[PDB]
RNA sequence: AAACUCCAGUUGACACAAAAUAGACUACGAAAGUGGCUUUAACAUAUCUGAACACACAAUAGCUAAGACCCAAACUGGGAUUAGAUACCCCACUAUGCUUAGCCCUAAACCUCAACAGUUAAAUCAACAAAACUGCUCGCCAGAACACUACGAGCCACAGCUUAAAACUCAAA
């Protein structure tokens, strides 16, 4: 299972061919890792 | 615990360190003379060995090193 | 030095009550440990003395909380005597 | 192993930022890295003023580069990140996902 | 010699179809993309296959000797670079003593396996010294003189006879 | 006798108490979460008697805060003003 | 009072020093020790015991070479106090605390509890400390002082460290 998962994941890795397009797409994207916790133990997503 | 024993150890040690300071120069001469005599004794023991073995002199090329002189 | 100014340790005054703002700032600095840190940093505290002091305060706090708990637990029995006379 | 490079890049225009990202990923690959994905966290004010390459920065672009590299590569990459003038601050860490989320039974 | 960096990890070597995967997956599942511990595991497996009768039994004295030998090699490699690491020097010396004890037990119990272990791991078994006493300057010089005097006495006796 | 008691683990045993972050991943990039355990005015990390966190998660939060602070993700001398209106999870009041 | 006034306040740039808060945690390491961040190596042994000397280590202080120098500071000066101050208080500044390569091998180096295994039954148990014991092994001890001493031996140590007595004296310690 791990090997198959890695094999399917490798299809989306950055190579020397897609470096331009992937860099451009990443520059046109925003990732957010911020999230808060409440006194009840719940996650509040921004 | 014995605080008298530790205070006695302190007084004995402090008195001793005063004595060595006062007689530091006389002690050095005694130590160097003792080292000279000890080297002489070591050489005499080595000579005893090669004399008892049968050799009239030391082994060819042998020189008794000075193992105690700083 | 490399941080933005007027954000840290800053209190705004309400309706010209400057004394209240100062006392609130003092409470904040004392609660966050800054005041005692400044007072302790005036002279060097030796590591052994620091360890002894920290152990002493920790054990003092533990003992005081335990005694308070005991007194609060035994305070329930302090009511009017229900079997007075006998 | 798996590593995450947190990159704080100079506040530049889109072409220079793209060129810097390409150069960084190319160096990673030259040192033997397999780059998994590139995330953009955004351009934001730095938590504090940072002095790098005889320039003071108050704002910067935050990027994440996930990759697989040999253990010997990391040191080399660090030195490279020290020379790049468009990098305010680069830090390579072991990828947080590889760290195992051990389970807890609660307060004993 | 270390295993080649292209070698697969010990846990990813018997997976079915592992030869039918892409080159990138092969690189990711190789020693090149792993810490030194997986590479030491590969050395241990290779030594087990080369030496012991049952490579699966890790409980035998020979298997423990092989594992400790790999650990000792790792410690020596660490100490070549880290000359002032006293803790790792202690660990190396302790592991060497433990391996000597295990080798003594193996020699006392199974001499054939002892010989196989000694040949395979390149270990030259040495018997412990009978006495533990300081060889200070006086003793060393005196012993050298005594050896020289014995040599000269032998020469003189040969000449006489 | 069928009415005799039987050996058994306590069926009424209440589930052991959990900290608010139990089962959740603490990451150095999540400045919003790490800012909930620092003083708004000084940025000092709150102790476990204030945060209410367990020892393991207290250590995790401390390490994440230090990593974020040194890597240029979190301010040191104050809490980021953007996170001043987040839910309050620490048992501390300045009467402010 | 001396000292500085090339002084002081804000702002900006700016360490070979030290590592608030977390830590009210009690973890890692054989001990010594270890509390800023990242990464690489990495924390011996599936019987136990096993050394003043063998093999490795050992806080602080100290000795050689080079380097760094913010702050602190034996020593050394100046100011003040005092009957006097060769101290305490104030100012300044060294060796030293730091890095590199070697030494030195000492601590109230103490949990003042030797290592492993086992028991909670007996009168538990001189006292105090830290509940009382058992099996097995190594190390050590046989009145006080002389004595962390003398001599001998060993040592990169030379006013040093380890081991370590005897004579005279006393009825105690
Ligand atoms: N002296 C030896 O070389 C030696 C050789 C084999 C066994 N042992 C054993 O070690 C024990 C201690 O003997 P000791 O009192 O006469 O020595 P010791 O303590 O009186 O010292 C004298 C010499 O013996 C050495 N020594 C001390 N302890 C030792 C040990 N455990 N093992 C080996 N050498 C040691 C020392 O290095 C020293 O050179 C004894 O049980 C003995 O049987 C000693
Ligand atoms: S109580 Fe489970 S992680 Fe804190
Ligand atoms: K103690
Ligand atoms: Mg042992
Ligand atoms: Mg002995
Ligand atoms: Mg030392
Ligand atoms: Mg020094
Ligand atoms: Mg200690
Ligand atoms: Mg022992
Ligand atoms: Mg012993
Ligand atoms: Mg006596
Ligand atoms: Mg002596």
């Amino acid at each position: 299972r791990e090997v198959l998962q890695l094999q399917e994941e490798v299809k989306n890795f950055i190579t020397r061919e897609n470096l331009e397009a992937r860099v451009e797409a990443a520059l046109d994207s925003r990732k957010n890792y911020n999230w808060a916790i409440t006194r009840e133990g719940l996650v509040v997503r921004p | 615990k014995n605080v008298l024993k530790i205070r006695r150890r302190k007084m004995n040690h402090h008195k001793y360190r005063k004595l060595v300071k006062k007689t530091r120069f006389l002690r050095r001469k005694v130590q160097e003379g003792r080292l000279r005599r000890k080297q002489i004794k070591f050489e005499k023991d080595l000579r005893r060995i090669w004399l008892k073995a049968g050799l009239k002199e030391a082994p060819e090329g042998w020189q008794t090193p000075k193992i105690y002189l700083r | 030095a490399k941080h933005l100014k007027f954000i840290a340790r800053t209190v705004m005054v309400q309706e010209g009550n400057v004394e209240s703002a100062y006392r609130t700032l003092n409470r904040i600095l004392t609660m966050d440990g800054l005041i005692e840190d400044i007072k302790h940093r005036r002279y060097y505290e030796k590591p052994c003395r620091r360890r002894q002091r920290e152990s002493y305060e920790r054990c003092r706090r533990i003992y005081n909380m335990e005694m308070a708990r005991k007194i609060n637990f035994l305070m329930r029995k302090n009511r009017a005597d229900p079997w007075q006379g006998c | 192993p798996r590593y995450e490079l947190a990159l704080i890049l100079k506040a530049m225009q889109r072409p220079e930022t793209a060129a810097t990202l390409k150069r960084t990923i190319e160096a990673l690959m030259d040192r033997g890295a397999i780059v998994r994905d590139l995330e953009n966290l955004g351009e934001r004010a730095l938590p504090y003023r940072i002095s790098a390459h005889s320039q003071q920065h108050n704002r910067g672009g935050y990027f994440l580069v996930d990759f697989y590299a040999p253990t010997a590569a990391v040191e080399s990459m660090v030195e490279h990140l020290s020379r790049d003038i468009d990098v305010i601050r680069g830090n390579i860490v072991k990828h947080p996902l590889t760290q195992e989320l051990k389970e807890c039974e609660g307060i004993v | 010699d270390d295993p080649p960096p292209s070698t697969l990890l010990k846990d990813y070597q018997n997976v079915p179809g592992i030869e039918k995967v892409d080159d990138v997956v092969k690189r990711l599942l190789s020693l090149e993309m792993a810490n030194k511990k997986e590479m030491l595991k590969i050395k241990q497996e290779q030594f087990m296959k080369k030496i012991v009768a049952n490579p699966e039994d890790t409980r035998s004295l020979e298997a423990r000797i092989i594992a400790l030998s790999v650990k000792i090699r790792s410690y020596e490699e660490h100490l070549e670079k880290h000359r002032k690491d006293k803790a790792h020097k202690r660990y190396l010396l302790m592991s060497i003593d433990q391996r000597k004890k295990m080798l003594k037990n193996l020699r006392n119990t199974n001499y054939d396996v002892f010989e196989k272990i000694c040949w395979g791991l390149g270990i030259e078994y040495t018997f412990p010294p009978l006495y533990y006493r300081r060889a200070h300057r006086r003793f060393v010089t005196k012993k050298a003189l005594c050896i020289r005097v014995f040599q000269e006495t032998q020469k003189l006796k040969k000449r006489r006879r | 006798n069928e009415d005799l008691p039987i050996s058994m683990e306590n069926p009424y045993k209440e589930p052991l108490k959990k900290c608010i972050l139990c089962g959740k991943h603490v990451d150095y990039k999540n400045v919003q979460l790490l800012s909930q355990f620092v003083s708004p005015f000084t940025g000092c990390i709150y102790g476990r008697h204030i945060t209410g966190l367990c020892g393991k998660k207290q250590k995790e939060i401390t390490k994440a805060i230090k990593r974020a602070q040194i890597m240029g993700f979190m301010p040191v001398t104050y809490k980021d003003p953007a996170y001043l209106k987040d839910p309050k999870v620490c048992n501390i009041r300045y009467r402010e």
